[PDB]
């Protein structure tokens, strides 16, 4: 009865994956190669796997690396000591990914060394070829050993992918307290500099071979036979009879209700919501009025797991 | 002809200030550390009321190139 | 057929859901309760929950006593040292009322300061800090600004640093508004003093002021690990390419834990609504053992063009009840 339950899931997993990655049958082609795969693709596998720090198909992932302190990054920068600055070509970056569209999730990873004390990091955008614009913003720790940190610039890919500027770049300065953040002046100590695994952009993005859930915005205004949130308002007098709450007297709460057909882990895919609100009431102890808050119970959208 | 080009100790102080118009070196009590002494004479300091004031700024060679201002007066 | 009494089945687990989450059997007594009087201070505590709309665990569950507290006026302590000027904006806080408003840090939850925004049309960048050794200040998060043209309501997570300050008998605290540093002035208008406005008026104009809103857990309450049965727990299972699908095509991974949630979530059984935070957390018409939390994988296969994909939501990590 055990061995039972696991067998069903399998056959669920054999239908999705393969509506994920829009196959009906596995492939079979020559074959190479016959010792260990190359590792250009094993540079990017080994990176995907690396975390330190809807669209439920699959995204082709590629990366690209950046620029040598060659090729021009010499004639602009180079001696801001507490800063770091990194360059691009669009020529490559427009190959990987043809329509800005297909474009999922683009984010910078790079490569830390040093070990000691903490410091403080602020990112910025080209703009002007002269002018930085700020992006985001991210503390570090500590760490013993050599770290992976990694910045979603999705939004900034994104746009870069619709402009015919052959030649675009990011910088990383420190904080400004209104110059921290780097001590050395060889700029390649707290990262890596003109050697290998140097920063690259790791991009997840839809195949053209592909391209070619909604809330109360679409769940009221429209009458679905599957997984919506349905419309209920609760009375605290009229559904509960509580008159021991002053505010509020009744709220929309809401429910799920739905089927749920072809996909995993629970035997049955049941409509179960996939964001909820908070609710803050007021009620009163003997003589003691308490405003307090409860966790999740306004239901706004609804999934199926 | 023995002064090293290849890899010199760059000190910076704010922009605008005319940082490095008067320079010197600084050698205090007994056998501690040593410091560069750079002038800023159009800094804008905290002094209330003084706008570009000026100041001196002590940066300390032994590492880490991190300059330190002077407090000469804070009064405006 | 279903019928509209789902409704109804969401109703009575409403009803057994807000009562466990006040940790209460039946609901208190309101005749040792006014009837009549409702002050417009509990009123504005309710309507700053409301208002946000700018602005970015066993014990999340239960609810938490949501109590604001006003700041300082310029008119004691934020004149004698700066004042305000054009490079900083300074707000202040006592602390007897904030460990008054929770007594023992620990309750502390989430503690959010909330401001007023005036009317600022393009563009401009704030940068937040803390006050260290009453003199440094150390710097918290930062964030860009939209042109609204109304009046808009903020709010900032510094839940950190009133917990450090609760756990100091520090006797004064207060915050500091900077904007952006372009290195290599402050533009914000926020609901000021403005120094000058007298009059009847006059004493109105304190109001909107820049508040701490602290969400923490009474004293009252205070106090597979938590059954002896299988309850709906993540179960292990190893799934292999070569064994349990017979796919030679897939170079890389060679095998993953792809697991499964199994066991029931039922609701309003015989015998004293105790168990609500693992059977029905959601109060839905029918509770099922679905994953809450799931991970991408990334795969290697080939076609003479090798492609590395990843695909989105495939390992189950934990399962809940909703
Ligand atoms: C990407 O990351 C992967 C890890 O995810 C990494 O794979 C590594 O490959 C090396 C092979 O070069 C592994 O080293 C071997 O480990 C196995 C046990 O797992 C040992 O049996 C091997 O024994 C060697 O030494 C023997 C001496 O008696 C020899 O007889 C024998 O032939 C072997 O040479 C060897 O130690 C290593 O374990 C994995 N990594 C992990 C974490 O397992 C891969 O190299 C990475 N690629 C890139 C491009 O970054
Ligand atoms: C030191 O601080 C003073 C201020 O205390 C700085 O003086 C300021 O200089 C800027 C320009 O450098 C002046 O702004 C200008 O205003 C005109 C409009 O009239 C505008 O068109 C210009 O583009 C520019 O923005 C500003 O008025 C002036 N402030 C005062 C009070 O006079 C000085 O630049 C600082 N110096 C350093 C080295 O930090």
């Amino acid at each position: 009865d055990m061995e039972l339950v696991k067998r069903k899931r399998i056959e669920a997993i054999r239908g999705q994956i393969l509506s994920k990655l829009r196959l009906a049958s596995p492939p079979s082609q020559g074959e190479v190669p016959p010792g260990p795969l190359p590792e250009a693709v094993l540079a990017l596998y080994n990176s995907t796997r690396d975390r330190v720090a809807a669209d439920y198909y699959a995204k082709e992932v590629t990366r690209v690396l950046m620029v040598e302190t060659h090729n021009e990054i010499y004639d602009k920068f180079k001696q801001s000591t507490h800063s770091i600055y990194m360059f691009f070509q669009t020529s490559e970056l427009r190959e990987a990914v043809p329509e800005p569209v297909l474009l999922s999730r683009a984010e910078l990873r790079l490569l830390r060394l040093k070990l000691k004390v903490e410091q403080h990091v602020e990112l910025y955008q080209k703009y002007s070829q002269n002018s930085w614009r700020y992006l985001s913003n991210r503390l570090l720790a500590p760490s013993d050993s050599p770290e992976w940190l990694s910045f979603d610039v999705t939004g900034v890919v994104r746009q870069w992918l619709s402009r015919g500027g052959e030649i675009e770049g990011f910088r990383l300065s420190a904080h400004c307290s209104c110059i921290n953040g780097f001590t050395t002046g060889r700029r390649g100590d707290l990262a890596t500099i003109h050697g290998m695994n140097r920063p690259f952009l790791l991009l997840m993005a839809t195949p053209l071979e592909r391209a070619q859930a909604l809330d109360t915005n679409y769940c009221f205004s429209s009458t679905e036979k599957n997984c919506c949130v349905r419309q209920l308002y609760i009375d605290f007098r009229k559904d509960l009879g509580w008159k021991w709450i002053h505010e509020p007297k009744g709220y929309h709460a809401n429910f799920c209700l739905g089927p749920c057909p072809y996909p995993g882990a629970s035997a049955a895919p049941c409509c179960v919501p996939q964001a909820l609100e908070p609710l803050p009431i007021v009620y009163y102890v003997g003589r003691k009025p308490k405003v307090e808050q409860l966790s999740n119970m306004i239901v706004r959208s609804c999934k199926c797991s | 002809f023995n002064l090293d080009v290849d890899s010199p100790a760059e000190y910076s102080g704010p922009e605008g200030s005319y940082f490095g118009f008067a320079v010197d070196f600084f050698v205090p009590s007994a056998s501690s550390r040593m410091f560069l002494l750079v002038g800023a004479p159009k800094a804008n300091t905290t002094q209330p009321g003084i706008v570009e004031g000026g100041q001196v700024l002590k940066c300390d060679w032994s590492s880490t190139r991190r300059c330190q201002p002077i407090e000469f007066d804070a009064t405006g």
